């Protein structure tokens, strides 16, 4: 069937490439980062900031809508004031290496949307099965 | 349709630029000299062998070696590896004492002074109450007059004390890597021209370096990494004279030197449990320690790198050579250590030349010096034991490091000196191809889905 | 330099079973896909095993596919006359971030029978001997094995002036076919009584004779 | 080698004006260094790095240029600023300038 | 679905060989990769670049990256293949490929037939056909030998077809030697049964594309 297919590369590999290919796989990018007389000190420091990290960004992500889903969506429209960029090229031009210079201003007010947004809907379906 | 929505992204791969700590492995082989002989096996795991050297296309970085951090810790690790390698060994606190010396027996010319001098004195024995009289040789660099009679002491007995090494620890060098830990990742330039600054167009990342040898030597660099094809030069700011000068040339020339004295130690006793080593008998005839290269590939090599050096400073340059300018001993000569024991072997015969714009081997004689203070520490002299036999050692002379006259009033040529300096250049050498990065995930970013209630 | 490893020759009864060993590194095979081709010589080459195990359409299932660490490995169970060819073993690699092959095996199926070599030999073309040089030609077809010895001859003595010679080329039969041409002038075409192709092939000594008298 | 050369130079002023001096360098591509020296003092550093302060600096001294030619502005002249200025690239040095009270 | 190749056969050194590859009976827009590979003397196996079907998105060998350059027209339905500065390990065979369909049955990788390219200083040369008449040694038991040699072609290849390749039967174009003088001579020879030898006519229609040339010649017997 297949001669000769694209495999697949080491966890950074597809970074160069554009963002459409790149979220093929995740998963490469998210496996390599949790493992794999007085130094034993610093290596233990090393190892509980390698997880005090991990655990900040898991619960970073837990108080929005999505815990372990690893792609989500949510109900916050987009303003195009940030970006002004056509939908058309960036799936199809762009790397994220060139995305987070362009979105680097706006950041630390999206988090805090999306915190008082899935906030409001869980009070609100709260609400509905109070009734329920 | 136009109400674009948000979407985080976890593990989107992208960086940035940071520093922290790092980590030190080696191969399974240093574990096979067995009890910690060798350093860096206290702390050492072993490496696992071929790891992954992913390769990359499109992106690009750019490196700079100048204000390159985690050399800083590799000099602190090794001055750190080397005071932790000294504390199980003997002190040499009661060795400071009133020397009666003499010549050693040999038919000397007035005129030359004798290398060897050779003392008796006064120790310890086992118990307390009986002392012994005993006698060694030394080296002309570690006694000084005290002030009829005629009768000297050690060199460094009025500052500090003094700490022997061991002699079942070994000085050779290693190959150290060095790894990142969980989180983070070791960029590479692979570009065959790269001079050490700005953008590399092609990149890999890896998550341990290669094999590092760590050696100590002021001018010369030894058992080095050449370069692929060219010779090449690289300065941080060239018009400024401040900054050293770091040439790796391509083809390593081969370098041999020696002691040919034999030798006998001897061990004294200082009391309980404690062991001091003399030099005893000398067989044989005292010559004088060197070395050789060979000519023609030095001279061919010199017109390499003068032919690379025409470029940064017009081509109708008339350019030249000269020995070390002054100041103290271990940065005008060049020093190393070889069989375990320290060099420092003059070099004036090889920078004396000069160049127009359009079989036989060189030898260079050396001295021996028993006390060492590297690093010129406040409170810190280290002795070394002398060993048996003749010595010799054979290496491959890989980079230069040079320094250029700060030349004003108008004069059309351009001196060039070596100068030791810092230890740090020597490690700077072999860091010039590795920045260290942090892994970021959780990107965000717009498309057309919505999350339904 | 092939960072995919494989021994360089093989041979084999019909009939018989055959492990084909590739061997390289974790780096390349341990992650990825590996596939077995297959060409003739002359010939454009032919995936056998894709996904190391998977055969296309219009292959049998006469081989085997299998694949353990950095190793992998083809097994012919039932070797057939057909299967001299050269078998090479490919897959992608990360470290050099490209598509590599393997060392190459050649499998000379065992089992041919010696076949005794057919010559021909050609004169010049008397248009030639008008452009004022002679053509021998020597073709021989048809042979196993592929050991065979031309020598060109004068009247009495050999020559060995113009003389080039293909090798036995494994042709499509499994046979063997090779050719060698002596190179003169017509006056030095004329200046003789005869031109020999003597080739000896399986101790068998064969002799064609054409003479200038002749032509 | 490097010859700097300095403008205009003898400039004399009436004080709570602005001024600039001006220097031209033979080799671009270097940074700039302005120095002051007073009468039977120790002279003191303004400006390194083209556009940086030293302390004890107030920053109506602003250096400023490119390539080669650099100017150095004071706005609002006290009766301290009255002194002899010197520009500096490398090891190399330039003449001076005078700063007279008018 | 079938892939051929098409370009100069010699290329001389420092330059740029180009190379043209056709298809037939689909699109090249397709959610297909197509794969440029050569084939060395001593049959290494050295893969060169590909691009995707759909977008045109490439990957080369980095280890060529400076001077290969990879493109595709959609209009002509073709693919195209460019290296700059070409030097004596560039001689090779280039074929040009597509993937295959990920389905059950389908017919494997999918193969181009070739172009032999090969770089050299020295100038081309349009062959040398002389007609191998056949003898009365050639002629044993009723079957002859009747060829043609083809002397002095630079470089390789040239096609021999019969009788405009009307006749396939019994032929056979022999392996060309290489000569001291680094031209090329082959023998392409067809055995005849000897009743045809007085009613039909012979030609070999040799051709030489690096030199652009076609020579057909026709295979007669004559008395000396
Ligand atoms: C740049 O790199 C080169 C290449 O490695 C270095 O050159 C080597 O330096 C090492 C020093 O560590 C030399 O190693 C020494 O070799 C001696 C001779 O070994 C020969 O003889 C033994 C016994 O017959 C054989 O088994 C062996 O195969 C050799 O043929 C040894 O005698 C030394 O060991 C001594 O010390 C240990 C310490 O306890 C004792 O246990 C031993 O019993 C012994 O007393 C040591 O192994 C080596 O010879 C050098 N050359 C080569 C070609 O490797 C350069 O040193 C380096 N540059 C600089 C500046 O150092
Ligand atoms: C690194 O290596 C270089 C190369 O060898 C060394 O360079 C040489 O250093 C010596 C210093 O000793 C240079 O000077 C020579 O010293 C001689 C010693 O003088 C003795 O003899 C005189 C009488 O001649 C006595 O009065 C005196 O007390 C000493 O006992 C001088 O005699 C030499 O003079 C020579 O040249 C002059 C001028 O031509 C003649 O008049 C003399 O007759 C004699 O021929 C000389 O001055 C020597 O020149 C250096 N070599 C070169 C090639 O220049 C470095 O010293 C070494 N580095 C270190 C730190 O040692
Ligand atoms: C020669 O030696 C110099 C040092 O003497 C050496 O360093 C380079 O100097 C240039 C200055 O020309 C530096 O460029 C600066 O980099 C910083 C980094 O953030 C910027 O902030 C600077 O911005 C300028 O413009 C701003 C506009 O308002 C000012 O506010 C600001 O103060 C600056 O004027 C400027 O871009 C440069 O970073 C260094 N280092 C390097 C590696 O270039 C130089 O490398 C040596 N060699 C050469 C060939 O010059
Ligand atoms: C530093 O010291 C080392 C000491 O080992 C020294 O390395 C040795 O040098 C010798 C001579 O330079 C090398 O011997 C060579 O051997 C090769 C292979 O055997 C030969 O091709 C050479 O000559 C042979 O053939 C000659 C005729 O062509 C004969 O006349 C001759 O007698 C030989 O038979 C040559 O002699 C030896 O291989 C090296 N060994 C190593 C390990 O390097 C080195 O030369 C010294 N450094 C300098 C700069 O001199
Ligand atoms: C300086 O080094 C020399 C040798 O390099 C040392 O000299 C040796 O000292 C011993 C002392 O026991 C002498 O041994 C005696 O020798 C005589 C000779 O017959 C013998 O009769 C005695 O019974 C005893 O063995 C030895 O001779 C002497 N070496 C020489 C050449 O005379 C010396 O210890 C060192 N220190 C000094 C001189 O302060
Ligand atoms: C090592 O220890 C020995 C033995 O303890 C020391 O020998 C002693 O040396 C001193 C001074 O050299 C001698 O004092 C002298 O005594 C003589 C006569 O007794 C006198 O004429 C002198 O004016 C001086 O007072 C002392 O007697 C002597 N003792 C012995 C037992 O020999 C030696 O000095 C110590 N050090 C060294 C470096 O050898
Ligand atoms: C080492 O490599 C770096 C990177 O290639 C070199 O630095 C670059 O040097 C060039 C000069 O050859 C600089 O170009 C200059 O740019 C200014 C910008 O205005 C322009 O005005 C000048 O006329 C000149 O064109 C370049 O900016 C500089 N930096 C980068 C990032 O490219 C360096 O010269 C190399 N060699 C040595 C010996 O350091
Ligand atoms: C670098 O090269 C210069 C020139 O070759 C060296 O200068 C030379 O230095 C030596 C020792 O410093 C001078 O030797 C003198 O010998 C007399 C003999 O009595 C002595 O009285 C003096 O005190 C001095 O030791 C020598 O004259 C001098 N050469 C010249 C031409 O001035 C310099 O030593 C070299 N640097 C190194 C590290 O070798
Ligand atoms: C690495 O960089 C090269 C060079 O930029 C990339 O090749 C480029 O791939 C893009 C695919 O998005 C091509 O852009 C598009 O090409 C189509 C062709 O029909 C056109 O219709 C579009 O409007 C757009 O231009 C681009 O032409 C192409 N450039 C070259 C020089 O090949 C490559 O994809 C990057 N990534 C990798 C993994 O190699
Ligand atoms: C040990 O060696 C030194 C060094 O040569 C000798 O010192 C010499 O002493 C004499 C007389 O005091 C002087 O004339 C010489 O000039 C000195 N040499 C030097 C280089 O300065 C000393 O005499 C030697 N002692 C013995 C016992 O041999
Ligand atoms: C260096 O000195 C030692 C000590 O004398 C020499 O070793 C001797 O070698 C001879 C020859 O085999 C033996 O008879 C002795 O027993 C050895 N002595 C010891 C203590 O081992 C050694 O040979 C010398 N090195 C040379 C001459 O190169
Ligand atoms: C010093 O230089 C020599 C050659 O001048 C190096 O020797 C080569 O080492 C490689 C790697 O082990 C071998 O593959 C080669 O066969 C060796 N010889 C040559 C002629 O290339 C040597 O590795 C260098 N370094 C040291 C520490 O000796
Ligand atoms: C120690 O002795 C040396 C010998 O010259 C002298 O230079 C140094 O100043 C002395 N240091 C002290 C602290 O006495
Ligand atoms: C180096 O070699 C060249 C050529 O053999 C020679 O012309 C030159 O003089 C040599 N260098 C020196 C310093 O003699
Ligand atoms: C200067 O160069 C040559 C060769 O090294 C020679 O004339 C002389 O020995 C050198 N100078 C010194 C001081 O050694």
């Amino acid at each position: 069937a297949v001669g000769i297919g694209a495999v697949f590369l080491g966890f950074l590999g597809a970074a160069g490439s554009t963002m459409g290919a790149a979220s093929m796989t995740l998963t490469v990018q998210a496996r390599n980062l949790l493992s794999g007389t007085v130094w034993g000190i610093k290596q233990l420091q090393a190892r509980v900031l390698a997880v005090e990290r991990y655990l900040r960004d898991q619960q970073l992500l837990g108080i929005w809508g999505c815990s372990g889903k690893l792609i989500c969506c949510t109900n916050v429209p987009w303003n195009s004031s940030w970006s002004n960029r056509n939908l058309s090229e960036i799936w199809d031009n762009m790397t994220w290496l060139q995305w987070d210079k362009e979105i680097s201003n706006y950041t630390q007010i999206i988090y805090g949307l999306l915190e008082e947004s899935q906030n409001q809907q869980e009070k609100n379906e709260q609400d509905l099965l109070a009734l329920d | 349709a136009e109400n674009l929505w948000v979407t985080v992204y976890y593990g989107v791969p992208v960086w940035k630029d940071a520093e922290t700590t790092l980590f030190c492995a080696s191969d399974a082989k240093a574990y096979e000299t067995e009890k910690h002989n060798v350093w860096a096996t206290h702390a050492c795991v072993p490496t696992d062998p071929n790891p992954q050297e992913i390769h990359l296309e499109n992106v690009t970085e750019e490196f700079n070696m100048w204000k390159n951090n985690m050399v800083e810790q590799m000099h602190t690790d090794i001055i750190s590896l080397w005071d932790q390698s000294l504390k199980p060994c003997v002190k040499l606190t009661p060795l400071c004492v009133t020397l009666q010396c003499t010549n050693v027996t040999n038919n000397i010319t007035d005129d030359m002074r004798g290398e060897l001098k050779n003392c008796s004195f006064n120790m310890t024995t086992e118990l307390r109450d009986k002392k012994q009289k005993v006698y060694s040789l030394f080296y002309r660099l570690d006694v000084v007059q005290i002030n009829s009679n005629k009768e000297y002491r050690l060199i460094n007995c009025n500052t500090s004390a003094i700490t022997q090494a061991c002699p079942k620890v070994s000085f050779e060098p290693i190959p150290i890597h060095y790894c990142a830990p969980a989180g983070f990742a070791i960029l590479k330039c692979k570009d065959k021209k790269f001079n050490g600054t700005g953008p590399c167009p092609s990149v890999s990342t890896v998550q341990c370096t290669h094999g590092i040898k760590p050696v100590v030597s002021t001018q010369l660099l030894l058992n080095g990494s050449l370069a692929e094809e060219e010779v090449m030069i690289r300065s941080e700011n060239i018009t400024n004279n401040a900054k050293n000068i770091l040439v790796q040339f391509n083809t390593p020339v081969q370098i041999n030197c020696t002691r040919p004295n034999n030798n006998t130690r001897k061990s004294i006793r200082i009391g309980p449990g404690q062991a001091f080593y003399a030099t005893g008998d000398i067989i044989g005839d005292i010559r004088q320690a060197h070395c050789n290269v060979s000519k023609a590939t030095w001279n061919e090599t010199l017109g390499k790198v003068v032919k690379q050096l025409r470029k940064h400073f017009g081509n109708n340059t008339i350019i030249r050579f000269a020995n070390s300018s002054g100041g103290d001993l271990e940065v005008t000569t060049h020093s190393f250590n070889c069989g375990g024991e320290f060099f420092y072997c003059n070099t004036s015969g090889l920078f004396n030349s000069t160049w127009i714009s359009n079989n036989d081997s060189i030898t260079l004689p050396c001295r021996i010096k028993q006390i060492i203070n590297m690093w010129q520490r406040i409170g810190q002299a280290m002795y070394a034991p002398p060993i048996q036999g003749v010595i010799r050692c054979v290496s491959n002379i890989t980079g230069l490091i040079l320094t250029r006259d700060g030349g004003s009033t108008n004069s059309t040529t351009e001196t060039f000196r070596p100068g030791g300096g810092d230890m740090r250049d020597n490690w700077r050498s072999e860091l010039y191809k590795y920045k260290v990065v942090k892994i970021e995930p959780l990107g965000v970013a717009p498309t057309r889905c919505k999350r339904r209630v | 330099q092939f960072v995919l490893t494989q021994p360089p020759s093989m041979s084999g009864a019909p009939g018989q079973r055959v492990t084909i060993s590739c061997t390289g590194t974790n780096s390349n095979i341990g992650v990825n896909y590996v596939q077995w081709y297959q060409q003739f010589p002359g010939t454009a080459p032919k995936l056998l095993i894709y996904e190391n195990y998977k055969r296309p359409s219009g292959i049998s299932d006469r081989f085997s596919g299998s694949q353990s660490g950095s190793s992998a490995s083809l097994t012919i169970t039932g070797l057939q006359s057909e299967d001299e060819a050269d078998y090479y073993c490919q897959s992608y690699d990360i470290s050099l971030g490209a598509h590599v092959f393997g060392s190459g095996t050649e499998l000379t199926v065992l089992g041919q029978p010696k076949a005794a070599p057919s010559v021909t030999l050609f004169p010049p073309s008397s248009e030639e001997l008008q452009a004022n040089k002679a053509t021998l030609v020597c073709l021989i077809s048809d042979f196993y094995p592929g050991a065979v010895e031309v020598a060109w001859k004068a009247d009495g003595s050999a020559v060995n002036a113009g003389v080039e010679t293909t090798k036995p080329s494994k042709q499509s039969n499994n046979k063997y076919a090779a050719s060698s041409y002596l190179s003169l002038t017509s006056d030095q075409w004329k200046s003789h009584k005869s031109y020999s192709c003597q080739v000896t092939h399986e101790g068998s000594t064969v002799e064609k004779t054409v003479a200038p008298a002749e032509c | 080698e490097i010859v700097l050369t300095q403008s205009p130079g003898i400039l004399s002023l009436s004080p709570g004006e602005t001024a600039t001096l001006f220097c031209k360098a033979s080799q671009g591509g270097n940074a700039m260094t302005w120095y002051q020296k007073r009468r039977g003092q120790v002279p003191r550093l303004l400006i390194y790095d083209t556009s940086r302060r030293a302390s004890g600096v107030p920053d109506r001294f602003v250096g400023s240029g490119s390539g080669t030619d650099f100017f150095l502005t004071i706005n609002k002249l006290d009766r301290e600023d009255f002194a002899v200025y010197y520009c500096q690239q490398f090891e190399f040095f330039g003449l001076g300038s005078e700063l007279e009270v008018h | 679905v079938q892939l051929q190749e098409s370009g100069p056969g010699l290329v001389k050194p420092s330059e740029t060989l180009s190379l043209t590859c056709g298809v037939s009976g689909g699109s090249i827009s397709d959610a297909y990769y197509w794969s440029w590979i050569r084939q060395s003397p001593g049959k290494r196996l050295e893969w060169i670049g590909y691009i995707f079907g759909s977008n045109g998105g490439t990957r080369y060998n980095p280890s060529l990256r400076s001077r290969v350059s990879i493109s595709i027209d959609t209009s002509k339905n073709q693919l195209s293949l460019k290296l700059t500065s070409v030097t004596a390990a560039d001689t090779a065979v280039y074929y040009c490929v597509r993937e295959g369909v990920p389905t059950e049955a389908t017919t494997g990788d999918h193969w181009g037939q070739g172009v032999p390219v090969t770089v050299s200083s020295a100038s081309t040369k349009g062959p040398s056909v002389f007609p191998l008449a056949p003898s009365s040694r050639s002629t044993s038991e009723s079957t002859a030998a009747l060829g043609c040699l083809v002397k002095d072609y630079f470089p390789e290849p040239v096609t021999v077809s019969w009788n405009s390749g009307s006749l396939t039967s019994g032929v056979h174009t022999f392996p060309a030697v290489l000569q001291s003088s680094g031209l090329y001579s082959l023998s392409s020879v067809v055995t005849v049964p000897s009743s045809s030898l007085g009613t039909q006519t012979y030609v070999c229609n040799v051709n030489h594309k690096p030199s652009n040339t076609k020579v057909d010649k026709r295979v007669e017997i004559k008395t000396c």
